[PDB]
RNA sequence: UCGCCCGGUGCCGUAGGGAAGCCGUUAAGCCCGCCGCCUGGGGAGUACGGCCGCAAGGCUGAAACUUAAAGGAAUUGGCG
RNA sequence: GGUAAUACCGGCGGCCCGAGUGGUGGCCACUAUUAUUGGGCCUAAAGCGGCCGUAGCCGGGCCCGUAAGUCCCUGGCGAAA
């Protein structure tokens, strides 16, 4: 078949052109700066990625999968995001 | 023939009784008029 | 027992029925006539309406309904209205006395009672939308829908109609103090039923 | 908001359905006894299903 | 309670008619599909009709 | 419904459930094995023989003794009728079905336009088959046998 | 012609307990329709049943408490393993925990709950919530 | 939570009651919203509603969620007409949908909104989705669907977070009942409003006929009404 | 003449279903089976090939191209 | 768009993405317009004019065996990218 390509890590919205989004970014991009919008996407997707791998360890159960889970919350409050106290949930 | 009865309804056309009857004559003259 | 001797019930004609049936009223039924007419009980006519003077005896006097669309009932729902304290409505009920708030004959009654489910069918409907009980004379060929407490009884005839309304109409004030004893009732019948 | 049990919902008296906000159900005190409260739900209303009152045995419609 | 159509029953019986000219006693069926005559005189004692037979003699149990 | 047309019909014969022969019975297991037999030399099919039984005398169906020379199965004519040597030679079923196709098969023969008499034999001849088929499969006939019209 | 017995009784369940009833006779009555009655009841769905014999294949009473909403059989029968059980919960019942599935186990009849507790699979016959 | 408490205060001073539920608002004897639903009364006064849940017409607990104009033919030209279609609710429990029709767009909008008031019902919350298992009213306890017209309308349990994935029209009567996640699946015709809109209702009232045992409400969150204000 | 059980043939009608007209134990309802057909309107049941018939004819049956609607059930009027 | 154009052509304002931004062709989703999950066939496309039957798919209750389908445990495999 054919072989590796080398893909996008952000993603565009599904329409362009709707008022109570383009009205809901207009804000984030004047208070914080950022310089163009696909600036913006690559964020809420480094967002998207953690909460799908948190709903996909929480149906889950095995023993590895129980590695994977507390995988997620060692380097998700290294990162500054969670406390030292916080569950999956 | 196999027909189909959406064209019995006239709305628009000619009726189909009449136009059976033009197609035969037609799948006529291509047989006898050297359709061998 | 037996609120008038069972020679006065049958000489009425409270148990006399139709030529009808239904699988709802199958336990009222006590047999059949070699000529087709249904026959209705007579102990079940009487423990039915002691239930439903003393369950009628609870409710403050302003507050009841009684209604017929047919004619030889009107006089009976006069008189059963001015005896207690009740409220009347004989003759045609017309619609939206208990639905619609923009009319003079306004009124929201506790319990209504209804002398044939057939012809009182605005009422029953009206009755429905409401949510409050529902007390019905019922003869052989009606149904029990949406009927609270039956009453087993010919809802037709002229002088059945006038037995009926007397009982009850005696047995509400025997069961709130206003009289004494059952023979305190000094009221004769056939100022209830409607003169030919 | 203070939940000690803020509320409960009604049950129909012969089948034990709890009861939906807009139908066409009623109640009433037992007849023949006068202790009990009597719920009826409209499907049950609708069918004449009978009922009894769960302190005297006084049954049906 | 206990409808028909669950445990099904039957409507016929069986007889112990006690015959005429023979004082012979038997057994026999109440709807029967031929001639029963006495088993030592030969006179009959029912007849097949339609549905219910038509007996002939004097019944003495319902069995 | 029916096989070939399609009313439903129920008409039919209803049994009380039971396990012993009733109580005022007197005929014994011999004494009944007797009248069985004792019938068939008369020339009775196998049906009519039950039919004069309960009639005459009494005897509700024999389907309450057990078989003598074997505790598991239960009396049945034909079981009897095998014990002595006097059962058919080819089951009645088909014997009934194939001789009710064969004098309809010399009146379709002097009237030839009768067309809806004819197709009373097809359905007849199906239901032939549909029984050799079976049979044959269950070896109660030998696989060298065909319904063939033109004999009998 | 009639094909399978224990469709009908599940059919006719659901379709008596919906318009009020409170007994029902399950007609020809094999001894799968009775398990799988046994494991209806100790979840709480019927109230008692019992076996009368009526001389041909036998009847059964049931008496209905109006405690269930649907009832079905699952029927091309299929296969699952022991660790695959999600991907039907998720197609046939309403939440997360929301009722049985009957399962076919080689130690018996069983819903898929105490099925996952030994780690075994079957085939899936039927359904309850 | 105050402004809306005046606004009760006053209504209910120069407010004559006509049928028995305005009497007993009135007479002190009815003092909660829960109270007037399950029992068959009848509401008729826009009124019980300015007095028990007064936030009601608050402006942004209103909507309008289309606005039509239709025509009859006559000898003398085309009568035309309005129908705005509204909704209006709380956001913690309950929710009304009315129609409403005028000569012009602002009497509609009144009618609308007053009709939607007296058609109003309370509903059940929870959590029931495979993936989220918390236990907090944000969602539907479980499947429910409804119908109205030629639309079929399911909803499924979401996870804590993602959106209201549903269509354009259904994310106002959602989120104006409490919901925040939920997913969906849609036969018919959803192009028109009004039957779209009414499937939407009827599934959400649907939310309360399901038999439950005492044991799921301890599972799934489920809340009646308001969940503590 | 009246009442009941089974099988055919009609009507009014609950729950439920349907876009409605309306169906409603003689389902167009909820289930378990098997087979046949449908996929925007025309071109077209046509052309080319095959098999049947004494002929008239039956059965099987496409594409180039062209078009934004063609169809259904019910409303208010105008009209005969 | 017919001599009063927010819809064509220019000026001046504004909106969306931004080292890019538009045009033509192909496949997937959109489409429950291919339907096992999961569609239709009275009036809209569509039940063979009717019936008989061969292969194939679907098949009543109980009891005793076998272990092919099926389920669980365990050895050898299914290259790297
Ligand atoms: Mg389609
Ligand atoms: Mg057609
Ligand atoms: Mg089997
Ligand atoms: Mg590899
Ligand atoms: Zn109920
Ligand atoms: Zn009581
Ligand atoms: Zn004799
Ligand atoms: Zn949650």
């Amino acid at each position: 078949g054919d072989p590796k390509r080398q893909r996008k890590k952000y993603e565009t919205p599904p329409h362009p052109w709707i008022k109570e989004r383009l009205d809901r970014e207009r804000v984030l991009m004047d208070k914080y700066e950022l310089k163009n919008k696909k600036e913006l996407w690559k964020h809420e997707t480094q967002l998207k990625n953690f909460r799908r791998r948190a709903r996909r360890l929480l149906a889950a159960r095995g023993k590895q999968a129980e590695i994977e889970r507390e995988q997620l919350l060692a380097r998700l409050k290294r990162l500054g995001l969670l406390p030292e106290d916080a569950v999956l949930d | 023939m196999k027909r189909r009865p959406r064209k019995w309804k006239k709305k628009g056309r000619m009726r189909w009784k009449w136009i059976k009857k033009r197609i035969r004559r037609l799948k006529r003259q291509r047989k006898k008029e050297r359709g061998l | 027992e037996y609120l008038v001797p069972l020679d006065q019930y049958l000489a009425a004609g409270v148990h006399i029925g139709t030529q009808q049936k239904t699988k709802d009223m199958k336990k009222f039924i006590y047999r059949v006539r070699q000529d087709g007419l249904y026959v209705l009980d007579v102990r079940k006519t009487d423990e039915r309406l002691k239930v439903a003077g003393k369950f009628l005896a609870r409710f403050d006097p302003q507050s009841i309904l009684a209604v017929s669309v047919r004619l030889y009932g009107q006089k009976p729902v006069k008189k059963f209205g001015e005896v207690t304290g009740a409220r009347a409505i004989p003759g045609r009920f017309l619609p939206g006395t208990m639905t619609n708030p923009a009319v003079k004959n306004f009124f929201e009654p506790d319990v209504i009672i209804i002398t044939d489910p057939r012809a009182d069918h605005q009422a029953m409907k009206e009755a429905i939308e409401i949510g409050i009980p529902i007390v019905a004379l019922v003869d052989t060929e009606n149904l029990l829908s949406y009927v609270d407490l039956a009453i087993p009884t010919n809802n037709k005839g002229r002088k059945a109609l006038a037995l009926i309304y007397w009982i009850l109409a005696r047995e509400i004030l025997y069961n709130r103090g206003e009289i004494s004893s059952r023979e305190e009732f000094k009221i004769p019948v056939e100022e209830f039923e409607m003169k030919i | 908001e203070n939940v000690e049990l803020k509320f409960e919902i009604p049950v129909c008296t012969s089948c034990g359905r709890e009861i939906t906000p807009r139908e066409h159900a009623t109640h009433f005190v037992c007849p023949n006894c006068g202790e009990a409260i009597i719920w009826r739900c409209e499907t049950c209303r609708l069918l004449a299903k009978p009922y009894k009152c769960p302190k005297c045995g006084w049954e049906g419609p | 309670a206990l409808p028909r159509n669950v445990i099904p029953m039957p409507r016929s019986r069986f007889l112990r008619v006690k015959c005429i000219d023979c004082g012979n006693e038997q057994i026999v069926f109440s709807h029967p599909a031929t001639r029963v005559r006495c088993n030592v005189c030969g006179a009959t004692l029912v007849e097949p009709t339609g549905g219910k037979g038509i007996i002939r003699a004097k019944i003495l149990e319902v069995l | 419904a029916r096989m070939h047309a399609r009313k439903r019909g129920k008409s039919g014969s209803k049994r009380p459930p039971r396990t012993a022969p009733p109580i005022w019975l007197e005929y014994t297991v011999e004494d009944i094995e007797n009248l069985v037999v004792k019938l068939r030399k008369e020339g009775y099919s196998t049906a009519m023989i039950g039919t004069i039984l309960r009639d005459q005398y009494g005897i509700p169906t024999v389907k309450l003794f057990r078989d003598p020379d074997n505790p598991n199965r239960k009396l049945t004519i034909t079981r009897i009728l095998e014990k002595h040597g006097l059962a058919p030679e080819i089951p009645e079923d088909l014997m009934f079905l194939i001789k009710r196709a064969v004098n309809l098969r010399k009146h379709l023969e002097q009237h030839p336009k009768d067309l809806h008499s004819m197709r009373g034999l097809q359905l007849i001849e199906s239901k032939i088959r549909r029984l050799v088929k079976y049979y044959k499969r269950k070896g109660k006939l030998p696989k060298d046998w065909r319904y063939d019209p033109e004999q009998a | 012609t009639l094909l399978d017995p224990l469709a009908n009784a599940l059919s006719h369940i659901t379709n008596s307990e919906r318009v009020g009833k409170r007994e029902v006779y399950i007609k020809p009555a094999s001894k799968l329709i009775g398990e799988v009655l046994r494991v209806m009841q100790k979840y709480g769905y019927i109230g008692e049943f019992e076996f009368i014999d009526d001389g041909r294949a036998g009847v059964y009473r049931v008496q209905l408490l109006g405690k269930i909403n649907k009832a079905g059989a699952i029927k091309p029968r299929f296969p699952v393993k022991a660790r695959d059980y999600e991907r039907w919960e998720k197609r046939f019942l309403p939440a997360f925990e929301f009722g049985i599935l009957i399962v076919s186990t080689s130690q018996g009849v069983m819903s898929h709950k105490e099925a996952r507790e030994k780690g075994i699979g079957g085939r899936l016959i039927a359904y309850v919530y | 939570s105050q402004e809306w408490k005046e606004y009760a205060k006053r209504v209910l001073d120069e407010w004559q009651p006509k049928t028995k539920l305005g009497m007993l608002v009135k007479e002190g004897q009815i003092t909660d919203i829960h109270e007037i639903f399950r029992k068959g009364y009848q509401i008729k006064e826009p009124e019980i509603i300015d007095v028990l849940l007064p936030e009601v017409n608050a402006r942004e607990n209103q909507e309008i969620l289309d606005i039509a104009l239709t025509v009859r033919m006559t000898d003398s030209g085309r009568r035309v007409r309005f129908r705005v279609l509204a909704a209006v609710g709380n956001r913690d429990g309950y929710v009304g949908l009315g129609i409403g029709h005028g000569r012009e767009v602002g009497i509609a909008i009144r009618k609308a909104i007053n009709y939607a008031k007296l058609n109003i019902i309370e509903i059940k919350r929870g959590c029931g989705s495979w993936e989220c298992r918390c236990r907090r009213p944000h969602s539907v306890p479980f499947t429910v669907e409804g119908k109205e017209g030629s639309v079929r309308v399911k909803l499924i349990p979401g996870p804590r977070g993602l959106g209201l994935v549903i269509g354009d029209v259904g994310k106002k009567i959602l989120r104006l009942a409490g919901i925040q996640d939920v997913w969906s699946q849609t036969l018919g015709e959803t192009r028109t409003t009004v039957n779209f809109a009414k499937a939407v209702f009827n599934a959400l009232y649907n939310t309360n006929k399901v038999v439950v045992t005492p044991e799921m409400i301890e599972r799934y969150g489920i809340v009646v009404g308001r969940a503590m204000p």
